RNA sequence: AUUGACGGAAGGGCACCACC
C-alpha cells in the first residue's frame, strides 16, 4: 500500500472552480410511479404507523452495471454515479472517513464503490455539539442506529407513494437494475444520464436517482425525492421534541437537525440537486416512545426546492465543484493503479491510497 | 321524503339557518345565488366550502340560507358557518359516519370557525371615556 | 471588510435585561463552529428554537 | 392454551367508554355509551386496517350516558344519562322514539326484561323505578330502599321467580320480587360501594363487585354465598361469559378473568405499556361485553378507546 | 391546490433564509384563498407567527385613522399591488413579498441603556419590521401624489426584493445597522 | 390566578377526612358526592371543592399529606 | 424605650390613571 494524497479541510474550504453550464442528457430509464396527498398532509396529533417494505437494493458499481458499462467507454472519460461525488463535495462538514475508489486507467476517471473500514450507508449525528456516547450494543451505537436509519429511508420511501397502483412506465428500461427476473418489487426508483461540463475532459456522465413523481395540481410530470430523518432520546445532542413543536415551530427542528447532522443533509443535498428533481421530501419519523426502537411514526412530510434547500443549508456548489476539480487534479498525476480514498476518521483530514496489485 | 337538517352558525350579532335537503345541487342565499351575494371582495369566503370540498359532496343536496342580524362580513362568515355545519350535520344524520368524519377533518384542517362558533361580542362603554377600554383625556395645571 | 455574519440556534432563554426590561438574554449555540455557546442580548420576541443573524460574531453579551 | 390476545381497538370517542352493549341477532354490530354524550353504533368490518367504524352516532342526552342496552330482536336500544332521563332508540332511523323522564336526578342504569315488556332503571336518588315500553312509570319502590345510590340495577333471564337484582353504594344487593315489587333477600356482605352487579345466563348465580376491589357470588335460589373473589383493584364492571363457565372483572387497568370450576384466574389482560415516565396511571377499563358466541370481549377504557380481547385456543 | 386571490399559486415560493423560515408564513397549510379570516392571533403569545403573510401585510395597511377598520380597501389594493408586480417583474408576487420581507428586516438594532449599545433581533421582530417598514414606505410615497396606494406597494417591495436603495425600508434598514454598528 | 382559597382547601379537608371511602380520583364522581354530603351554596364553590378534592386524592395514593388525618395509618404496619 | 410620620437614606414588590 502506497501513501499518493493529502489535503486538509482548510484546502478544500478556499478552492473553487465555477465552470458548469446547463447540464445535458444521456438516457433516461426506469418506470416512475405516482404518490398520495393524504399521506403526505399526515401531521402532528394524527399520527400513522410505520411499517416494513421491500426494497431491491440497486446499488452497483458503474463498471459492472451493464448500462453504464455500455455507454462510459464509447464516450466521455470522467464518470462518477450518484450519491459518490458528494464525498469530495462534503469534506469540510464531513469529520467521520469515508471510502471510495476512483480509478485512473489511462485516461478514464470512473469513481467505484470501495470499503475500507467504513461502508456507504448512512451516518447519524455525527457532526454535532456534544456527539451521542456510542458505547458499546447500547441503543444507540453506531451500526445499529444507522442501520435503523437505513430501514426507515427504505421502508419510508416505499410508503409515502402510491405503489399498488399501476406504476407509469418511462420509454427506456433499466437493464440489469433488478431487471434479470421481475420481482414485481421493483421500485419507482429511476435513473438518468446527465453530461455536464466542467473542465478538461470532465463531461461527467453522471447516473441520478428519482425517487417517485408527483402527479402536478394541473396535472403533468414533475419529479421528486423522499428521504426522511430519525428523532431518538431528545435529551442527547440539545434536541428538540418533534410532537410537541413540528406543526408550529417546523423551522427550528430543521435548523437543529442542520446544527446537528451537517455532512448527511449535505449528502442528500449533492443528491436533490445534480438530479434535477422538482421538489424533496424530507419525512419526519421518531419513535413511539423514547429509549425503543423497533417502533417509529411518521410525523409529516414537508416540501422545499433543491436549490433554495441547498442555499439554506450553507453549501456553495461553486466551492463544491471546485473542490471536486482539485481532488481530480490531485487524481490525475496518479496512474492506471486504482485508488482507495480513505479519510482520517479521527483528525479530519482528506486521503487516499494507491492500491497494491489492484487491492480491493 | 323528509330528509332535511336547519342548522345555523353565528358570527357576533349575525344568525344564517341553512336548510339543508336532498335535491339536485343548489345552494341560495336569501334567494340569490351564491355568487351573488354583495361583499363581492370577499366571494372565496363563501366559496370555501364548496372549494374544499369539491361539487360531488354538494350534488346531492339543496341548500337554502337565510341569514339576519349583523353587518355585511359578519352575515357572510355566518353564511359559511351555517353551510358547512349543514353539510356536516345532513352527512352525519343521511349517509354515514365516517363521510362525516372525512369532511369534518378537511374542514377543520383548512380552518376552525367553519364548525365552531366565534364567541367574540363587543364590550360594554363605562362612564370614563368613549369606549370599553379608552377614557377621555385628563388635564394637568 | 469585516468577518462575514453568521447563524445561530437560540438554546435556552435566561431572562430578560434592560434598563425597562426590552432586551431578553438568550444563549445561542453556532452552526457552524458547533461549539461555544455564548450569551448573547437580543431585542424583541424570542423563544428556544430561534435562528439569529449575528452580524458581528466573538462579542460576549453584558454578563 | 385458551389464553387472549389483542384484535384491535375502536377509536372514534371523546370520553370514557361507560358501558358497551351486543346482542345475539346481529353479530355484526355493538352499541358503546360513552362521556362525549353520544353512543356509537358500530359497524364490525373486520381487517386490517380497522376492526371497527363508527357507523352511526345518537346525539340525544345533554350529559354523559351512563348505561346502554340492546333488545332482544336487535331493533331498540335503551340508554339512561345524568341528565335524569331515559331515551328508547330505533336503530334504524338513528332517532329516539320515547323518552322517559320521571327520574329527578343521575340514572347510573337502565335494563331490559327478557321478553322486552317492562324496563327498570336506577339512579342516584336512592329509587329503583319500573316502567313499561309505552313510557309511564308503573311503579317506583320506595319501602326499605337502599340508604344511598343504586349504580347497577338487573333482570334475570329466567322464568322460574322472575326477580330484580340490583345493588348500591350502601354497602348492599337487594333481590326484589317482580310480581309484587316487594324486597326478597338482602345481601349484607360487602365492605364498600357496589359498581356493579351481573347476573349468570343460565339463571343460578349472581355476582358484585365494587371499591374493595372483591368480587361475590350469590345463589339466587336460596340466598346463600358460595365464595368471594379478589380482584387487584376498584372493580368497575363484571360480565359472565354465556357459553363458557368464567366471569370477567375489570379491576383498575387490567381485566381478570377468573374461572368458577377451579376458581384460578385463566388469564388477566393487561394493556401494552404506554406513557414509560412513571408520573401517571394507565387507562382505567370501565366495561365489558361478551359477543353471543362468546369468541370476543369487547372492553371500554378510559383513554377513549374500545380494544377487542379475541380468545385463543 | 389553494391560490391567492384564485390566481397566484404559493407552493413555489423559496423561503431562502432560514431564520426566518417558521415566521413567514406562506406554504403548504398556510394557503389561504383570501388575506382575511377572524384571526384571534393576538390572544396569546407567537400566535401571529402562524398568520399568513399576506394577512400582516393587509393588517398593517389599515393605518393613520382615517384607514381604521377599513381592511376590504387594503385586501382590494394588496390584490391590485399583486397584479401590478406580476406585470413589473414577471414572477410570482409571492415570492416578491417574501423576498422583500428578507431583505427589508434589520438584523442587529441598538437599544437605550444609559449612547446605544447595539444589540440582536429577534426573527419575528425583524419580521414585524419589515412589514411595518413596507407599509409605511407605500403609504409615505403614496401620500399628495398622482401614484396610487397599489403602484407605490407594488414599487416599494419590489425595490425590496431587488435590494435597490430607493425603496424606504433598504434605506432605513441600513441607517438602523449603521448606527448599530457604530454604537456596539 | 388559580389559586384556591382557604375556604377551598379546608372544606376539601374536612370533606376528605370524613368521606374517604367515596372518593376517587374522578371529578364527576367527586363533584356528586360532594353535593350529596355537603350543603354548598353554589355550583362554582362545588366545582372547586371537587377539583381540590380530586387533586388531593391523586397525592393520597404517594404518601399521607401534611394535614390530612384517615384510618390510612393503621394499615401502615411497616 | 415604643407606636406613627418624614429622610435631597438602603433594599424588595406592584400599576398603560407608570414606562418599554
Ligand atoms: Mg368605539
Ligand atoms: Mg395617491
Ligand atoms: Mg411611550
Amino acid at each position: 500500500w502506497e501513501v499518493k494524497e493529502e489535503m486538509d479541510f482548510p484546502q478544500l474550504m478556499k478552492m473553487r472552480y465555477l465552470e458548469v453550464s446547463e447540464p445535458q442528457d444521456i438516457e433516461c430509464c426506469g418506470a416512475l410511479e405516482y404518490y398520495d396527498k393524504a399521506f403526505d398532509r399526515i401531521t402532528t396529533r394524527s399520527e400513522k404507523p410505520l411499517r416494513s417494505i421491500k426494497r431491491i437494493f440497486h446499488t452497483v458499481t458503474t463498471t459492472d452495471d451493464p448500462v453504464i458499462r455500455k455507454l462510459a467507454k464509447t464516450q466521455g472519460n470522467v464518470f462518477a454515479t450518484d450519491a459518490i461525488l458528494a464525498t469530495l463535495m462534503s469534506c469540510t462538514r464531513s469529520v467521520y472517513s469515508w471510502d471510495i475508489v476512483v480509478q485512473r486507467v489511462g485516461s478514464k476517471l470512473f469513481f467505484d464503490k470501495r470499503d475500507n473500514s467504513d461502508f456507504d450507508l448512512l451516518t447519524v449525528s455525527e457532526t454535532a455539539n456534544e456527539p451521542p456516547q456510542d458505547e458499546g450494543n447500547s441503543f444507540n451505537s453506531p451500526r445499529n442506529l444507522a442501520m435503523e436509519a437505513t430501514y426507515i429511508n427504505h421502508n419510508f420511501s416505499q410508503q409515502c407513494l402510491r405503489m399498488g397502483k399501476e406504476r407509469y412506465n418511462f420509454p427506456n428500461p433499466n437493464p440489469f437494475v433488478e431487471d434479470d427476473m421481475d420481482k414485481n418489487e421493483i421500485a419507482s426508483v429511476a435513473y438518468r444520464y446527465r453530461r455536464w461540463k466542467l473542465g478538461d475532459d470532465i463531461d461527467l456522465i453522471v447516473r441520478c436517482e428519482h425517487d417517485g413523481v408527483m402527479t402536478g395540481a394541473n396535472g403533468e410530470v414533475s419529479f421528486i425525492n423522499i428521504k426522511t430523518l430519525n428523532e431518538w432520546d431528545s435529551r442527547h445532542c440539545n434536541g428538540v421534541d418533534w410532537r410537541q413543536k413540528l406543526d408550529s415551530q417546523r423551522g427550528a427542528v430543521i435548523a437543529t437537525e442542520l446544527k446537528n447532522n451537517s455532512y448527511k443533509l449535505a449528502r442528500w443535498t449533492c443528491c436533490a440537486l445534480l438530479a434535477g428533481s422538482e421538489y424533496l421530501k424530507l419525512g419526519y419519523v421518531s419513535r413511539y416512545h423514547v429509549k425503543d426502537s423497533s417502533r417509529h411514526v411518521i410525523l409529516g412530510t414537508q416540501q422545499f426546492k433543491p436549490n433554495e434547500f441547498a442555499s439554506q443549508i450553507n453549501l456553495s456548489v461553486e466551492n463544491a465543484w471546485g473542490i471536486l476539480r482539485c481532488v481530480i487534479d490531485i487524481c490525475m498525476k496518479l496512474e492506471e493503479g486504482k485508488y482507495l480514498i480513505l479519510k482520517d476518521p479521527n483528525k479530519q483530514v482528506i486521503r487516499v491510497y494507491s492500491l497494491p496489485d489492484g487491492t480491493f | 321524503p323528509l330528509q332535511s337538517v336547519q342548522v345555523f352558525g353565528r358570527k357576533k350579532t349575525a344568525t344564517a339557518v341553512a336548510h339543508c335537503k336532498r335535491g339536485n345541487g343548489l345552494i341560495k342565499v336569501n334567494g340569490r345565488p351564491l355568487e351573488m351575494i354583495e361583499p363581492r371582495t370577499l366571494q372565496y369566503k363563501l366559496l370555501e366550502p364548496v372549494l374544499l370540498l369539491g361539487k360531488e359532496r354538494f350534488a346531492g343536496v339543496d341548500i337554502r340560507v337565510r341569514v339576519k342580524g349583523g353587518g355585511h362580513v359578519a352575515q357572510i362568515y355566518a353564511i359559511r358557518q351555517s353551510i358547512s355545519k349543514a353539510l356536516v350535520a345532513y352527512y352525519q344524520k343521511y349517509v354515514d359516519e365516517a363521510s362525516k368524519k372525512e369532511i369534518k377533518d378537511i374542514l377543520i384542517q383548512y380552518d376552525r370557525t367553519l364548525l365552531v362558533a366565534d364567541p367574540r361580542r363587543c364590550e360594554s362603554k363605562k362612564f370614563g371615556g368613549p369606549g370599553a377600554r379608552a377614557r377621555y383625556q385628563k388635564s394637568y395645571r | 471588510r469585516v468577518q462575514p455574519i453568521k447563524l445561530a440556534r437560540v438554546t435556552k432563554v435566561l431572562g430578560r435585561t434592560g434598563s425597562q426590561g426590552q432586551c431578553t438574554q438568550v444563549r445561542v449555540e453556532f452552526m457552524d463552529d458547533t461549539s461555544r455557546s455564548i450569551i448573547r442580548n437580543v431585542k424583541g420576541p424570542v423563544r428556544e428554537g430561534d435562528v439569529l443573524t449575528l452580524l458581528e460574531s466573538e462579542r460576549e453579551a453584558r454578563r | 392454551t385458551e389464553q387472549m390476545t389483542l384484535r384491535g381497538t375502536l377509536k372514534g370517542h371523546n370520553g370514557w367508554v361507560t358501558q358497551i352493549a351486543t346482542t345475539p341477532q346481529f353479530p355484526d354490530m355493538i352499541l358503546s355509551a360513552s362521556r362525549d354524550k353520544t353512543i356509537i353504533m358500530w359497524k364490525l368490518t373486520r381487517d386490517e386496517t380497522n376492526y371497527g367504524i363508527p357507523q352511526r352516532a345518537l346525539r340525544g342526552h345533554s350529559h354523559f350516558v351512563s348505561d346502554v342496552v340492546i333488545s332482544s330482536d336487535g331493533q331498540f336500544a335503551l340508554s339512561g344519562s345524568w341528565d335524569g332521563t331515559l331515551r328508547l332508540w330505533d336503530l334504524t332511523t338513528g332517532t329516539t322514539t320515547r323518552r322517559f323522564v320521571g327520574h329527578t336526578k343521575d340514572v347510573l342504569s337502565v335494563a331490559f326484561s327478557s321478553d322486552n315488556r317492562q324496563i327498570v332503571s336506577g339512579s342516584r336518588d336512592k329509587t329503583i323505578k319500573l316502567w313499561n315500553t309505552l313510557g309511564v312509570c308503573k311503579y317506583t319502590v320506595q319501602d326499605e330502599s337502599h340508604s344511598e345510590w343504586v349504580s347497577c340495577v338487573r333482570f334475570s333471564p329466567n322464568s322460574s321467580n322472575p326477580i330484580i337484582v340490583s345493588c348500591g353504594w350502601d354497602k348492599l344487593v337487594k333481590v326484589w320480587n317482580l310480581a309484587n315489587c316487594k324486597l326478597k333477600t338482602n345481601h349484607i356482605g360487602h365492605t364498600g360501594y357496589l359498581n356493579t352487579v351481573t347476573v349468570s345466563p343460565d339463571g343460578s348465580l349472581c355476582a358484585s363487585g365494587g371499591k374493595d376491589g372483591q368480587a361475590m357470588l350469590w345463589d339466587l335460589n336460596e340466598g346463600k354465598h358460595l365464595y368471594t373473589l379478589d380482584g387487584g383493584d376498584i372493580i368497575n364492571a363484571l360480565c359472565f361469559s354465556p357459553n363458557r363457565y368464567w366471569l370477567c372483572a375489570a379491576t383498575g387497568p387490567s381485566i381478570k378473568i377468573w374461572d368458577l370450576e377451579g376458581k384460578i384466574i385463566v388469564d388477566e389482560l393487561k394493556q401494552e405499556v404506554i406513557s414509560t415516565s412513571s408520573k401517571a396511571e394507565p387507562p382505567q377499563c370501565t366495561s365489558l361485553a361478551w359477543s353471543a358466541d362468546g369468541q370476543t370481549l369487547f372492553a371500554g377504557y378510559t383513554d377513549n378507546l374500545v380494544r377487542v380481547w379475541q380468545v385463543t385456543i | 391546490d389553494i391560490k391567492l386571490f384564485g390566481k397566484w399559486s404559493t407552493d413555489d415560493v423559496q423561503i431562502n433564509d432560514i431564520s426566518l423560515q417558521d415566521y413567514i408564513a406562506v406554504k403548504e397549510k398556510y394557503a389561504k384563498y383570501l388575506p382575511h379570516s377572524a384571526g384571534r392571533y393576538a390572544a396569546k403569545r407567537f400566535r401571529k407567527a402562524q398568520c399568513p403573510i399576506v394577512e400582516r401585510l393587509t393588517n398593517s395597511m389599515m393605518m393613520h385613522g382615517r384607514n381604521n377598520g377599513k381592511k376590504l380597501m387594503t385586501v382590494r389594493i394588496v390584490k391590485h399591488a399583486f397584479e401590478i408586480i406580476h406585470l413589473l417583474t414577471g414572477e410570482n408576487p409571492l415570492q416578491v413579498l417574501v423576498n422583500a420581507i428578507i431583505n427589508s428586516g434589520p438584523r442587529e438594532d441598538s437599544t437605550r441603556i444609559g449612547r446605544r449599545q447595539a444589540v440582536d433581533v429577534s426573527p419575528l421582530r425583524r419580521v414585524n419590521q419589515a412589514i411595518w417598514l413596507l407599509c409605511t414606505g407605500a403609504r409615505e410615497a403614496a401620500f399628495r401624489n398622482i401614484k396610487t396606494i397599489a403602484e407605490c406597494l407594488a414599487d416599494e417591495l419590489i425595490n425590496a426584493a431587488k435590494g435597490s436603495s430607493n425603496s424606504y425600508a433598504i434605506k432605513k434598514k441600513d441607517e438602523l445597522e449603521r448606527v448599530a454598528k457604530s454604537n456596539r | 390566578g388559580r389559586v384556591r382559597t382557604k375556604t377551598v382547601k379546608k372544606a376539601a379537608r374536612v370533606i376528605i377526612e370524613k368521606y374517604y371511602t367515596r372518593l376517587g380520583n374522578d371529578f364527576h364522581t367527586n363533584k356528586r358526592v360532594c353535593e350529596e354530603i355537603a350543603i354548598i351554596p353554589s355550583k362554582k364553590l362545588r366545582n372547586k371543592i371537587a377539583g381540590y378534592v380530586t387533586h388531593l386524592m391523586k397525592r393520597i395514593q404517594r404518601g399521607p399529606v401534611r394535614g390530612i388525618s384517615i384510618k390510612l395509618q393503621e394499615e401502615e404496619r411497616e
